[PDB]
Order: C-alpha cells, then structure tokens, then sequence
C-alpha cells in the first residue's frame, strides 16, 4: 500500500504534458515532501516500485531536451534531497551533473538558480557523511565551479556581461557557501574570483553600472572567505594583510575626500596625510588588480568611502577559520578621524576650516557627502560591538563621543538618528552602569531626541517609523543601564512621561524597577498605577504590583 | 543528555604514600551526574585556594609560592602557557577573557588573554588581597586590611588611560582580614548586593553600587568560604568549627525584603546545617551545582562531600585525590553561543603596539539573504517558486 | 564510641564469621535504639553499608538486619528508598525462599516507614509488580516465554505464598489509598519561589541529568495515573492469580481475600 | 497631562424646587482635568445604584422599578434604545459588548449588545441579586441572601448550550445582603483576589477560583461603596456613618501575604481617612481616578465631592445636581484600539436564526504588501529604488 | 539545526500552556514534559510563566521552581530583574 501523495505524484507526472509540468510543480513538490517514508526507505513492493518510476522520470525529465522538464526535474531533485535522506543522497550521482549541465546548456535562468541552489543544498547536505564528500562531491565540484565562473566572467573588454547582476549575486552567494566547506578544491579558482568580483566590492557612481546591494554583499563576502583557500594555513595571515589593506584604501579615499577640510586629527598607528593637488577635481582609483576600480567626482569619492566603510563592516560580518590579528586602534583610528569631520550648523561654514582653493560647489557637496559616511561609521561600530561583545568595552569611551557628536552635527537626519539610538543601545547595554557624571551629561540630547521621537509617533507632540522603533527599544535602556543619580529630575520626568504616553510596556516595568533619587532625598512617585491600568494581567506586572507595593 | 561537570585543583604534597594516585597531577575534571568519573587530568600544579579560573576554552591556574599562572587548554588537552606576573598572586578570578589578579601586594591586574594587555592598579590595599568577585561592570576585591574596594571595570580598562586607577567606595565597617566574597548576577542599582565574610566571625551584605550595609550576621566560627545559591535564595558558608550553616533571606524571619528589621539589627546563627568530622577537617572550598540542590566541599585532608540539601544532611565521600583540594568549579552542562573563540592566549607584554584583538570569528549567521531561505527551506518556498516559474515562462 | 561504632560496622559488612556479625549488627542496633543521635556515619552510610547484606545466606543476620532497620529512623529512611527499593529487588530476585521471605518483611518495613515515597519513586510500581508477577509465576511474559508455537502442551509453599500475596495486596492498597488535600497555606505560593525546596529529591520528575526513563521506569506519583497504567497492564493477571488463589484456599485463600478487597477497593 | 472624563446619574425627584440645573436632565458628563465643566448631557433616565454602564460608544442605564434599559449613543448626544428585559433591573455591568444583569428575581442576564441574544440563568439565588462583577473569564453575583455565586463566561455564553447553567462555587461566609463587590485586575488562578461588603459591617477578600475566604474586615458601619486604587493597595469604603475609610492591604502591616496572620483572624478598622456632614450624608458611590491620587464620591444631596488621598486635603463641592448621585463612572483618558465598532445595537429577541454579529470593521492594516511599504516609506526605499532602474534599464 | 516555522509557532505557544491553561486539570507528566522543554528550549517567558503559575498535586503541595534554571541561563534579563523586585526599597 503506497502513499496516495506517491501515487499522485507519479500519475500525474504520467499524464501531464512536460511543457505544463512547470505549473504543477507547486503541488508536485508538497506531495514529495508529504512523502517522506518510501523516499527514505533504503533498497516487492508496490511503494518500491513506485519510487523507483519516480527516481527514473526524474532522471528521464533531467537528461531530456525539454527545458520545463530540467526545471522540473530541478524542483524534484532539490524536494527529494531534503526529503529523502541518506538514500536519496547516494542516488543522486547522476543528478548533480545533470544539474551541473542544466547551467552549462542555454537554459532560463530561473532554472539555472535554482539548480545552483539545488547544488549548493547536496554539498552542504554531503558534508555530514565523510565518503560521500570523497565518491561524490570532489569530482563534480570543480566542473560546477567552472560553470559558474564562466557564467559570471566577463566575455570581453569591449562586451558587456551576459547574465544580470541578480544571477551573478546567486552565484556568489553559492561560491561563499562553498568555500567554507571545501577549500582545498576550489583553491585554484579563487584568482578568477578576485578578479570577478572587484567592480562589486565599492561602486561608485562613475562605473555607470548599478550593482545590487545583494550583490555588493556577496561579494564582500566571497572575498572575505576566500582566504579559507589560502595554502599552507595562511588564512590568518591574508584576512589581516586584507584588512589592513582596506584600512589603508580608506584612509587614501578620505584624503582626497577631505582635502577641502584642514583636519587637526592625528593619527596614534602613524599613518600620514599625504598632500593632494589642489586643482582638478579630487580623483581616486586604479587599473591595478590589486586596487578597486577608479572614480572621478567628490561624490563618488564619498560611495568609495561608504562601501569600503561596509566592506570593513562585513569583515566583522563574516566568520575566520583560525584566530586573526585584528587592528581595533587602526579601525579606531580610522573611525576617529571621519568623524572629527563633522558639518556644520546653519551658518557655521565660516567657523569650520576650509582650505582656500576649494570651490563652494564642491564644499557643499562634501557637506552633502559627509551624514552618510557617519552613518557608515555607525553601522561599522554596531558590527564590531556585536562581533566583540565585552571586548569593545576598552573601545567604550571613544565610540559614545563619536556617536554624540555625529548626532549633534546631523540630528536632523531620520537614519543617522535612528543608527544612533540602535549603537547608543548597544553600548549602554554593554558597558553603561558605570558611565560618569559627564557622559551622562552629554548624552542628555539623545535621550531628549528620542523622547521627542517618541512621542511624535505617539502623536502626543503620525505612524510607524524605524526611528521610532529604534528609539521604543532604546527608551528601557535610559532606565536598566543608566546612572539615575546622574540624571536631572527634569530628564526622568521627560522619560516617564514618555513611556506613559507611548504605553511602553518594557519601559513602565523599568522605571518601577529604578526609582529616582534626588539630591534632597524625597520619594519621587510611581508610575505604577499608569502600568497596572494599562497591562493589568500581564506576569511580569502581577509581580510588580505584589513586590513593590509591599 | 546532559552532563554536569567539575574541575579540582590540588595543593600542596601528597599526604598518603599511594601509587595509584599519581603526585605531580594537580587538576582533574570530574562529572558529577550522572556518577563520579574522572574525564581527565592536568599535570604540575599546586594551585592555592581562589586561584583557578574555569572557561570553556581553558583552565587557568595560579601557583603557590612562584608568581607565576599555568594555563591549559581543554580542548587540546594540554600545558599550553607558563605566564609569568610581576608580583605573587594571592587570588584570581575570570570574568570574560580578562583575568582578575589579586596580588600579596595589594594590587590588582587585568590581564586582557587576548589582546596581551595588562593593566595595574595602584597599591589601594595596605596588605593582602585575599578574595576578589567581579560583574559585567564592577570588580570586589575584599583585602587582609579589612577593607573591600569596588572598581568600575570599564573605568579600570580603557585606551591610552594614564590617570592612576582609584576605587569608586570602600566598605570598612568590618573589623578583620575579609575571607570571602559572592555578588549577586544582578547589575541594577536597587536589587544587586554582595556578601562579606570576614574573620571576625561575620557575613555582611552590602548594596555595593551604594555603599550601604543590608545585613549583618554573626557565626560561632569565622567564615572560611562562602557560595549562594543560583535563584539567591540562601548563602551556604563554612566555618572553621567544621560546620556548614545555611542561611535563607526569605523565610519567615526575612534577613532582607520587606518584611526584614532593621540594618543595624545583628543576626545571630548557631543552627548548623551540617557538620563534617575533625578526620575530614573543615571546607576548605564550596561549590553549588547548576540546579541548586547539590553542593560539593572540598577538604585539605583530600576527601570529597557531596551535600544533598533537601535529601540527606549527612555529606557524601565521593572520592579522595590524596591532596589538599583547594578549589572545585563547576561548569554550565549547557553550551552557550559566544561569537569568539580563544584558541590561543596572548601572553602578557609591556611594549608600544596598536592596539591588537586575537580571537577566532565564530559563524553566526548574521548575514541574511533572500537565498538562504530557499536553501534552509524544506523543497523552495511558495513565492520562490513562482517567481521563478512566471520568470521561466516570460521570455 | 563513634571509632567502636564504625570498626563494628566494618565488621558486620566484611567479616565470614556469621556470629561476630549477628553480635556486630545487634551492637549497633543497640546503640541506634538507645540514641538515634549515636550515628557518625549517618543513616545514609548504615543504609549503603547494611543494603548489601540483606541477600545473606545466615537467615538469623537477616533478622538482625530487620531490627536495625526497624530502629532506623524513618524520617531519614524516605529520603533514600529507591536504592533500598532495588536491593529489595534483588532480594526478590534472589533463589533463596528464606531470602525471598525476610526480604518480604524488609519491604513490608518500607511501606511501613514510607508508601508514597515507594509508589512515587522512580521504577517503583510497573518493576515491584514485575518481581511481585515473576515470584508468582503469574508473570504474562513468563507464560508467553513458556508457551509454543502450535503444540498444545498438557495443563500442569502455602505459607510462602500467603505472605507473598499479603505483600502484594499491602502494596496494592498503598498505592491506591485514598487521598484528601492540605488546608490552605496563606503563604505557600510565595515561599515556592522565594525560598528553597523541601522536597526530598527535588527535579525528579525533570529527569534532565539521568538516564531516560521508559513506562517501567517512569514515576507515578498520582493515584489517577497509577489506576490509569495498573488497569492497562495488570488487572487480569493479578485476577486470574486471586481467583487461582481463591480456589486454592486455606492461608493463601485468606490472603487472596485481602487482595480481593484491596482490588474491588481499586476498581471503586 | 491627561484630560479625565467622568459621567454622572441622577435618580428620584429633585430636592429642591428652583436651580438652574433643568429638573429632566438625568445623565450628566463632565470632564475632571483640566478644568470642571458639563461636556454633554443624557436626557431621560432615573438610574439606581450600580445601574450604569459607559462604554466608547454607548451609556448602558437601567431605570428604577421598571424592566428598562435607556442606551444613549455617545457619538452620537441622544437616547438610541429603549430596551425591554423580562424583569426588573437591580444592577447591571458592561463587559466587551456583553451587559450582565442581576435582575430582582434572583436571575442573571447576558444580553450581547451586537448579536442580540439574551441567556438568562436559573434562579440560583432566592432573591434579588444585588452587586455584580465581571472578569474576563468569570462573573460574580452577590445577593442580598448573603450568597456570591462564580460563574463562568464561556459556559454561560456557549451557542447551543441548552443545559440549566450553574455556578462554580458559593462563596458564602456573610450573614446579610451584599452590598459591594471589587475584583483584581489580576485573573490567575494563584494571584487574582476578590473583595465583598455586605450589611453585616463585613468585608472579605476571597480567592474566587479557589474559594478560599483570605481576610476579615470589620467597619463601624456597613460598607455602602468600594472602590480599589490602581495599584491594588488600598480599598476605599464609604459606610454608613458617614465616614470613607483606607483599608491598606500591603502596607506596614499586610492584610494578604507571607506577613499575614491567619485568615481566620478578622482585621478591624476604625480610623476614617474622611468624613462627611450629616446634610451631605453618606456617600452613595466612590470612584478612584485614572492615577489614582483622586478620589471622587456622590452624595444624595446631589454634590459631588472631590478628595485628594495624596494631599489629604479638604475635600471641595464640584457641583450640585438637585438629585442623588448615584452613579459615577470614569473613564479611561487613553483610547484603546478595539477591533469592531458598535456603531448600534440589536435588542434582545427570541426567534429561530442564524448567529450574526453586528458590527463595523475599522482599518489596522491587517494586510502588508511591498506597495504598502512604497508607500508608507517617504521616498521609495533603496532596493525597490534599485531594483525599479534595473528593470527599467533592461531591454 | 536551523528552526523551523512549526517549531517557532510551537516556542510561541509554549508560555501560553502555562498561562491560559487549567493546570488543575493538567496530568502531572505533561507538566513535566512542558518544563522540560522550557528548561532545554530557554524559553525565558515560559520559565517564569511556570515559576508564577505552580503545579500544585494531589497533596497539595506545589512542585518546585524552575527558578534556579532560569536565573542561571539568563541572569540579568527583565525576567528576572522583575522577580527580584523584593530588594527594591
């Protein structure tokens, strides 16, 4: 007696027509994952039959010439391996050059990313059983990397690329999860690699190509796992030659981006600002191999900063297989001086140091140029506290006076505002118990910038924002893991008032938890009553009122 | 399954002349459940008492007499450092990856392991540091001079700090060589607290972030070593009467809460919980289990108790290692998630340097992309599906 | 005396000598009867000393045995059943009749002392009723054992067997004793969280640091799930067994009568 | 910082025969903060103790000796409905859109208000049921049998149930008729209380899904009125002597906890918190603010006195309505987003038809879609930006 | 393993067994096995929807907490920041 999924599933591969099996695939592959039992059972009976047919139609719908039945055959193949198991792994030999042929034939390419995807599931899966890696994997593996990387090599200098952007970014999104798992095999092809996915990493402007986010991310990735590939274990040693390499890139990016601003910074690693020509417009960028694609214009000097900025960023993103030296004072440095550059008030151009030979156009779009590469610096900050954890306290006195002050120079920017709260959680998270009476001090402005944010989403001066959110989630931190003596009376009545209005749950229980204290010593009131009215059968809320009341 | 865990370390020379137990082996790593077994051994250590420190990557291991920590590698089973510190250690702690060193002198150190940096606080303590507990954000370091200075961690360790370290309060209302110290896991100002013993037969607890003394409690004997329990329900303690006295905060005579008198109100205890025999001699170290009922005491005659506080007051010998155990950890059978891996350790260097993070990047996942959920998902997702369909079909 | 006390005890587990360890055991049953407080080992250390000589093959040691648990303390003794309930199993186990019969009275002791920590422990019901079953020889495994594949074989003391059904119908009527609730406590819920348990052995029923438990190792602590499991798989053994016993008659029938009512007690 | 609103019921003729107040008006509605003004009145109604409901869209108000219940549209200023039960009104209460009834007879109505079904119980009790209250999952009458009786919501509002409904306990340890009824915001079996008072100068905190009685109370007087702060400390009583006392059940002295003495030993009170000239006479019902440090009481001289329990000042006259005041309800100063509006009513009817729910859908976006967020965003985000030129600059 | 939609509705649904469900009328082995899964799963919400919501028995005495569990695997979270509210003052 086999499953009526099974018996569905080959009567209608039966009788359906290979040029509309593509429109029953949906169900196809719901019946396949409902049949888990006879595609499990290793090698009569009428379900071994049956799965026997189903094994060979899949096979016949994959070495067909019909381009719906190797779509098919694709959705089939990837439900049977994650359905079938074992069994299903080791008779899936011919499958993977098949799929491998799917992608090298002149097959859509839908087909051709989910057979990538389907490929990328069975050497994953293939990593659990060792021989199979060995029988299995090995050979076919450099066959499919080769296909790939003739699918996203440039034909030619004067030829544009033939697969889109969005199909290049499956690929390397498939190579970065393969080259974690597999190294030693595709150590030979991680030249083409590098040299594929150099337009990728920083685009700018002036490449006059628009590159996917998704694209930009997976290959930032790809080439930060390709040091797994590194022979003789220099892994290590190239993620820290690659880093520092970066760190560089930024700091000669920067000067060419901020050769209209004199800057006081110095520099604790020693690097030096070299000199840059005062006339033509700032230029950066090079043919080499080894250097990114050049850029022309401030502008595109600023996207250069900004996606190395995030390269550096995906650095902490991405995992290393052997402890690496990390530059935290060189990545500090760096950090501190894009943000010791900051724009001005409403008539404070004149204030701030300009060199004389820089035209007002190109000031104003360095001004223009300037919240995002903050905003870069932030994100870069929020990974380096995640990856760290504890070990960024050491660096928690410096990122708060650049959060501060990259808030005070741009706090009318929505996402600089909202990537400051995100990192003002993260570091009154980790280290915020101990901060002193001037920390808290001056970072009095976020909290009045969030509890206004707040409310004015409220409505209490509109809907959802992310500034919003980021503040609601920051609003719990201002009472867990702030100092309450530090704070003026005027700052926690702004607080309170504030959780009350918004009907912060998280927040009201953290302010029953933290009563104020005063210089003179008298019991500020509750905010209790509002809590329990609010959320009256809530847990945490029941034991409030039954621990704080007595 | 799960395994609970416990690592010992020895002092001193072998007591009885046994061949079976070999001398030179100074750390073990026992189970405690489902049975007593030894998993494994480390070799010469003689480790005074407060001065092992247990994470999952490594043991370290502070020496009697030299100035000198041994650091072994649980995951490679082996000796991996001999790290040398500049004064005699006398207790030490780890929080994170940063070693806290309590020294004869009455200094402190913050040895970062993996960035190799070592930070030194003033003599604050005009004799011995004998016990030293830490938080996220404080550090408790109770001293021979009767006094306990709390530091702020993140104050203690900064870049390019060259003001001389200070202590944010003392607490010295205690008249004697303090001997123990626990804190409580909760960093809030209004809830978190310390427990003190000290020689003078007394246990005081403290709100540390305030500087006010809660409780005040008088034993027969003074205090030789102290735990709480996990859900900070009750302090279990040792004296050197060979007793073990429990102490709960919320019975129906509360020592704190609401319903507890007044701060300058002096308990006295004299029930005991248990009694160990003088040929057993008395606790030299406790430690509490992951669920709280079970307490194991380690004895400088060599014997092993195991205390099951809800079934049987009378201890349990679980072995003899012919040694003065000196300390016994336990360790979480859970795994935790931690984004870095120290596989190596940075040893300690005075020099000019960038400041430099040695550790291996873990996986995560905190990269998301669309494909990763047609890869994770069982078959492909719907929309996926047909997305690529009406994709194929279009020309 | 504490030194007298623990060298008489060494030599009442490790000695060959019969006599000097029925005068070592009535020593220190003695002294445990005179003053419960004279015991440096603890009651837990008597108990793992003394378990492993409830098989000895000296009948008049097994009585002396007896008297010193009958003078142990129970309050001590509840906390610890599970090990003496699997020495009693052993002692179930064993050939020996005399054994079997002192090793009766043992658990008739433990019931005495302690019937809901013995049918609340972990193994404590579905194993007794596999020794009470296989001592028997109402066993439905041992039956099946016995019988054959398509041959029909031919169909085929009392004291002993009295005792063993009046223990058995004693352990029937302990697990299924009827139960009434405590009075109010105005400060029990509280006190759950905020001070430490005093349950013996506490996280039982969590099993998170133990061998995973199937149905004869599993705890049924409550009178529903014990009936719930006893009439799934034991009620028509052990009544075909009375009814063979009742037809036997004599002591084993007045034996049978007791468990006859402990039984419609049960399906009540 | 919040503007509070408070409505108002009159009831009998007016005592005096000249005012500027108009002797129909029968419903006031005022607002509390920031300043005392009537923001609207309701015409024609006489409404007795505990016979008045307010919602966000209709006030609920049953008349005196008559089986009637007047509904006045709120959002809309004049009188909807004017509803027929089966018997007399002696107190009635709005849950979500279900009004519980406690009618003369010793029976209990559930009239729901948006479907137009009307379950009436048997009478459990033998005579008229006097207070009710509800919580999300039980009701609890109290009678002037001196019984409460629990029922529970969800087997008295079963579609086709058709079994005589019961209550779950009995909650009987009152000698005379219960006057009062309070109940924890709380519903947990463990931590939820209820407080009654009836005419044996008694009130007592019950556990209603257990049925233990967990204190005693003795007033002077009977207790009129209760009313509970937000924090669930103090219950405020009105008796007959003019008097409104502060029973403070967590304080210095805990009525119910680990503190506590036993239930079994009743607690007297005998300090009042305020009192009142014997023209203004005894308070006919309390109501506690939505922060709870105002406290207002109606009076059957028609005044409406306003109390601060924080100050503990005088208490001062709002107005003077010329008729007894015996009904105040506030209402929330927040709106809660509730997901139908019951724009009208179905009135009750007893005939062969399908269940239907009458009600209006309002729009929350239970819906989302990438359009939706297109347009929400201000500007497009980037990657639909991206992807928009992409497909653009596809041929 | 990666976790899965049923699992996530599963996890989600796991505090709601304690909090909105008679635990009269619950067997004592479902009990045992829904704090297993909250101890091995570190569901903080069902933790101390377990502590404040007891499993009482026939007796009558209520089983012990799963407290020290969760005061262990999340030490400082508001779970348990809001239990120790009786040190407050």
């Amino acid at each position: 007696t086999a499953p009526p999924d099974l018996r569905v599933v080959c009567h209608r591969l039966a009788s359906t027509p290979v040029d509309s099996l593509p429109r029953l695939c949906p169900l196809l592959i719901n019946h396949v994952l409902r049949c888990g039992g006879p595609l499990s059972e290793p090698q009569t009976s009428e379900t071994a039959m049956l799965v026997h047919k189903f094994r060979t139609h899949i096979t016949s719908l994959l070495t067909g010439k019909s381009p719906a039945g190797r779509f098919t055959a694709v959705c089939l193949i990837k439900a049977v391996i994650d359905v079938g198991g074992w069994e299903s792994l080791r008779s899936a030999e011919p499958w993977i050059r098949g799929l491998i042929g799917v992608l090298q034939k002149p097959d859509p390419l839908s087909s051709k990313e989910l057979s990538i995807v389907t490929l990328t599931k069975l050497y994953i899966l293939l990593q659990d059983y060792q021989t199979l890696i060995r029988e299995m994997a090995t050979p076919t593996l450099p066959g499919y990397a080769t296909a790939c990387l003739q699918l996203i090599k440039p034909p030619a200098s004067g030829r544009p690329l033939k697969v889109p952007l969005n199909f290049v970014d499956t690929v390397a999104w498939s190579l970065s999860k393969l080259v974690v798992l597999y190294s030693t095999t595709m150590r030979p092809f991680s030249g083409q690699i590098k040299s594929a996915l150099r337009p990728y990493i920083a685009p700018t402007s002036s490449d006059n190509v628009v590159v996917p986010q998704s694209l930009k991310e997976n290959s930032r990735n790809l080439l930060i796992l390709l040091t797994y590939t590194a022979p003789k274990n220099g892994s290590s040693d190239e993620w820290v030659k690659a880093i520092r390499a970066t760190i560089l890139d930024c700091h000669t990016t920067a000067d060419q981006v901020f050769r209209a601003v004199r800057e006081s910074w110095e520099s604790t690693t020693g690097y030096h600002i070299q000199p840059v020509n005062a006339t033509g417009e700032p230029s950066g960028g090079g043919d080499s191999v080894d250097e990114l694609p050049p850029w022309s214009g401030l502008q595109a000097g600023a996207e250069r900063l900004t996606g190395l900025l995030e390269y550096l960023t995906a650095y902490f993103n991405n995992p290393t297989r052997a402890p690496v030296n990390v530059p935290l004072g060189e990545l500090l440095d760096l950090t501190t001086r894009l943000t010791l550059v900051i724009p001005p008030s409403l008539g404070a151009e004149d204030s701030i140091e300009t060199n004389p030979a820089i035209g007002r156009d190109e000031k104003a779009e360095l001004w223009s140029a300037l919240p995002d590469i903050h905003h870069a610096v932030l994100r870069l900050h929020c990974a380096i506290i995640r990856r760290l954890e504890a070990n960024a306290i050491p660096l928690a006195t410096d990122i708060i006076d650049q959060m501060v002050r990259v808030s005070t120079a741009s706090k009318q920017l929505p996402s600089v505002r909202e990537t400051a709260y995100i990192l003002a959680k993260e570091i009154l998270l980790l280290a915020g118990s101990t901060l002193p009476k001037l920390t808290v001090d001056i970072l009095i402005p976020l909290i009045q910038s969030s509890c206004h944010d707040i409310l004015t989403a409220a409505g209490h001066a509109s809907t959802a924002s992310p500034v919003s959110q980021a503040a609601s989630a920051l609003l719990p931190t201002f009472f867990t893991h702030l100092p309450q003596k530090h704070l003026p009376p005027d700052i926690r009545g702004l607080l309170d008032r504030t959780a009350i209005l918004s009907h912060n749950q998280s927040a009201m229980l953290a302010s029953c938890l933290h009563p104020y204290r005063d210089s003179r010593g008298r019991y500020y009131p509750s905010i209790l009553p509002f809590l329990v009215r609010r959320f009256p059968r809530d847990e945490s809320v029941e034991v409030l009122r039954s621990n704080l009341v007595k | 399954m799960l395994t609970e865990e416990f690592v010992s370390a020895i002092c001193g020379p072998p007591l009885s002349s046994n061949t079976a137990i070999a001398k030179d082996v100074g750390i073990y790593c026992h189970t405690l459940s489902p049975s007593y077994s030894v998993k494994s051994t480390f070799k010469k250590s003689s480790v005074p008492v407060n001065c092992l420190a247990v994470s999952d990557t490594h043991i370290f291991a502070g020496q009697h007499e030299k100035a000198y920590v041994h650091v072994y590698s649980r995951l490679r089973g082996n000796q991996e450092a001999f790290v040398a510190l500049p004064e005699r250690i006398r207790c030490l702690i780890l929080i994170g990856d940063i070693l806290v060193v309590g020294t004869t002198e009455g200094r402190l150190m913050l040895w970062e392991i993996c960035t190799g940096r070592l930070v030194s606080t003033p003599a604050r303590h005009v004799q011995a540091v004998s016990c030293v507990a830490a938080t996220p954000s404080h550090v408790l370091t109770g001293s021979d001079d009767s006094d306990i200075h709390v530091w702020s961690l993140s104050q203690l360790l900064e870049l390019d700090s060259a003001a001389e370290h200070e202590p944010l309060r003392t607490l010295a209302n205690h008249r004697a060589a303090i001997t123990a110290l626990a804190v409580s896991p909760s960093d809030s100002a209004d809830t978190n607290f310390c427990v003190s013993a000290s020689k003078d037969k007394s246990c005081i607890i403290w709100n540390y972030q305030t500087g006010d003394a809660l409780r005040t409690l008088i034993f027969p004997g003074y205090p030789l070593c102290m735990s709480l329990d996990p859900s900070s329900r009750a302090i279990f303690v040792s004296c050197e009467d060979s007793s073990l006295y429990v102490a709960e905060m919320f019975g129906e005579k509360p020592l704190l809460g609401p319903g507890s008198e007044d701060p300058s109100t002096v308990v006295q205890i004299s029930t005991p919980f248990g009694a160990t025999q003088p040929d057993v001699g008395p606790a030299s170290c406790l430690s509490v289990s992951y669920d709280g009922t079970m307490l194991l005491t380690g004895h400088p005659r060599g014997q092993i108790m195991r205390w099951d506080i809800s079934e049987n007051k009378s201890p349990v010998e679980l072995a003899n290692l012919n040694a003065a155990v000196t300390n016994l950890i336990f360790v979480s059978p859970f795994l935790t998630s931690k984004p870095t891996k120290t596989v190596n350790i940075i040893k300690p260097s005075q020099a000019e340097r960038a400041y430099t993070f040695t550790a291996q990047f873990e996986p995560m996942s905190f990269t998301k992309s669309r494909l990763d959920s047609l890869l994770n998902a069982t078959g492909f997702p719907a929309d996926a599906l047909e997305s690529a369909i009406v994709a194929f079909y279009q020309p | 005396s504490a030194e007298l006390f623990k060298q008489n005890l060494t030599l009442a587990v490790n000695a060959k000598s019969d006599n000097q360890r029925r005068d070592a055991l009535a020593y220190v049953t003695n002294q445990l009867s005179a003053n419960p407080a004279n015991n440096p080992v603890g009651t837990v250390g008597v108990l793992t000393k003394v378990l492993p000589l409830i098989t000895d093959g000296a009948s008049s040691v097994r009585v002396q045995l007896l008297k010193l648990f009958r003078t142990l303390p129970p309050q001590e003794v509840r906390p610890h059943a599970e090990k003496i309930l699997l020495y009693i199993r052993g002692g179930m186990t064993h050939l020996s009749n005399d054994v079997r019969t002192d090793t009766l009275n043992v658990l008739d002791w433990l019931l005495e002392v302690a019937g809901d920590e013995v049918v609340s422990c972990p193994g404590g019901w579905l194993k007794t009723l596999n020794s009470f079953s296989s001592m028997l020889g109402w066993n439905p495994n041992v039956s099946s054992a016995m019988t054959t594949k398509g041959w029909t074989s031919a169909p085929k003391g009392p004291e002993s067997q009295a005792k063993q059904i009046q223990v058995l119908a004693k352990f029937l009527q302990t697990g299924f004793r009827p139960e009434e609730p405590l009075p109010y406590k105005p400060r029990a819920y509280w006190d759950n969280i905020y001070r430490l348990p005093t349950t013996p052995n506490p996280f039982a029923y969590l099993n998170l640091f133990g061998l995973p438990r199937d149905e004869d190792s599993e705890m049924y602590p409550d009178r529903m799930s014990r009936l719930r499991v006893f009439d799934m798989k034991w009620r028509a053994a052990i009544t075909s067994g009375m009814e063979t016993a009742k037809k036997e008659g004599g002591t084993v029938g007045r034996a049978a009568a007791i468990l006859d009512k402990a039984l419609k007690a049960s399906l009540e």
